[PDB]
């Protein structure tokens, strides 16, 4: 039942830097009769299983790249990034092995921080076939763009919202919109706006339209 | 050239019970020892069941009796029996081979076949296309739907950047899934661009073309 502690808890890199993980054990997974560490390390790009990227706490799974490097014993181990690239914008993840249960650490995510961006925003009215069950949406998409903080809006009894976690590719973000309605209800009113507020966004940025039907 | 599929998750009712099915390809399928690990909603690693060259089983304390661990070298499969499914069981099953003809390490991982265990029924989803000079821009929305999970593709999968699938959303036991897909506006309407979704187990495949809203009215 050994339990494994990762620090801390989020982070904030970009390309090029150097990158320290931490791992605290409740034990030593360094056994003195063959002088081994049983400890592993991991990488799980979101929405994949993950990959065996460090095990005996220093070897170098097979085409793991060099830029990666497993240090530390015993209980205090070390993973090694030399060049973070954004081709390592994930979570990464210790175990240990020595005895059951294998036991995994808290996990820690290093979101990305390259440029503030420009969020491009798309506004859409319920569908003519929506209405036609009972029920309405609208959908308003922001697209591609850094940071992850910027909230967005006037009655709101009632909405759903969804992120993207980073991309891997361009270092951004992106949102949702469930703007969820009663189907007459959305007939009440006519003028309907969404609106962003950015961090390089004072002047908010909106999309907006009438109800087609007035 | 090791994959590892996994197969028959997605929901249960409490105490019920589920028979996961990995299926391996690709290596001596005997020499290596198995193991399998879940994944909680609160995206948290958890080891399950382990079982060595030699079928010496090995459990996790919170699922000993209710679950057992089972290969069958003769078909390169492996079995993950699950009996009696707490709400905590809720979560992405994955199957792991041994990294080398030694010990459990989780040398090489499936995909992933996620088990749900709400009371809650099984539900289609519907779907609701929406359609509105540089870049035009269209999604495609899946109100209520469960258990999780489903699959959006465009264009039968044929869409590759310039869609931005967005994380479920349940609210009162159904699912909501939006989807924001971009082109040039010369590319629609001039060319056809349809959500196709899949929910399994309800057996239920589903494509909604996306069409323009007309002016109809009477």
């Amino acid at each position: 039942d050994i339990v494994m502690s990762q620090s801390p808890s989020s982070l904030a890199v970009s390309v090029g830097e150097k990158v320290t993980m931490s791992c605290k054990s409740s034990q030593s997974l360094l056994y003195r009769g063959n002088q081994m560490n049983y400890l592993a390390w991991y990488q799980q790009k979101p929405g994949q299983s993950p990959k065996l990227l460090i095990y005996w706490a220093s070897t170098r799974e097979s085409g793991v790249p060099d830029r990666f490097t497993g240090s530390g014993s015993g209980t205090e181990f070390t993973l090694t990034i030399s060049s973070v690239k954004a081709e390592d914008l994930t979570v990464y993840y210790c175990q240990q092995y020595y005895t059951y249960p294998r036991t995994f650490g808290g996990g820690t995510k290093l979101e990305i921080k390259r440029a503030d961006a420009a969020p491009t925003v798309s506004i859409f009215p319920p569908s003519s076939e929506q209405l036609t069950s009972g029920g309405a949406s609208v959908v308003c998409f922001l697209n591609n763009f850094y940071p992850k903080d910027i909230n967005v809006k006037e009655r709101q009894n009632g909405v759903l919202n969804s992120w993207t976690d980073q991309d891997s590719k361009d270092s951004t973000y992106s949102m949702s919109s469930t703007l969820t309605l009663t189907k007459d209800e959305y007939e009440r009113h006519n003028s309907y706006t969404c609106e962003a507020t950015h961090k390089t966004s004072t002047s908010p940025i909106v999309k907006s339209f009438n109800r087609g039907e007035c | 050239e090791v994959q590892l599929q996994e197969s028959g998750g997605g929901l249960v009712k409490p105490g019920g019970s589920l028979k996961l099915s990995c299926a391996a390809s690709g290596f001596t399928f005997s020499t290596y020892a198995m193991s399998w690990v879940r994944q909680t909603p609160e995206k948290r690693l958890e080891w399950v069941a382990s079982i060595s060259t030699g079928d010496n089983t090995y459990y996790t304390d919170s699922v000993r009796g209710r679950f057992t661990i089972s290969r069958d070298n003769a078909r390169n499969i492996l079995y993950l029996q699950m009996s009696s499914l707490r709400s905590e069981d809720t979560a992405m099953y994955f199957c792991t081979r041994g990294r080398g003809d030694r010990g459990d390490l989780f040398g090489y991982w499936g995909q992933g076949t996620l088990v749900t265990v709400s009371s809650a029924k099984t539900t289609a989803p519907s779907v609701y296309p929406l359609a509105p000079g540089s870049s035009v821009t269209l999604g495609c929305l899946v109100k209520g739907y469960f258990p999780e999970p489903v699959t959006l593709t465009w264009n039968s999968g044929s869409l590759s950047s310039g869609v931005h699938t967005f994380p479920a959303v349940l609210q009162s036991d159904l699912y909501t899934l939006s989807s924001s897909v971009t082109v040039t506006s010369s590319t629609w309407p001039s060319q056809s661009i349809t959500c196709n979704v899949a929910h399994p187990a309800s057996s239920t495949k589903v494509d909604k073309k996306i069409e323009p809203r007309g002016p109809t009215i009477k």
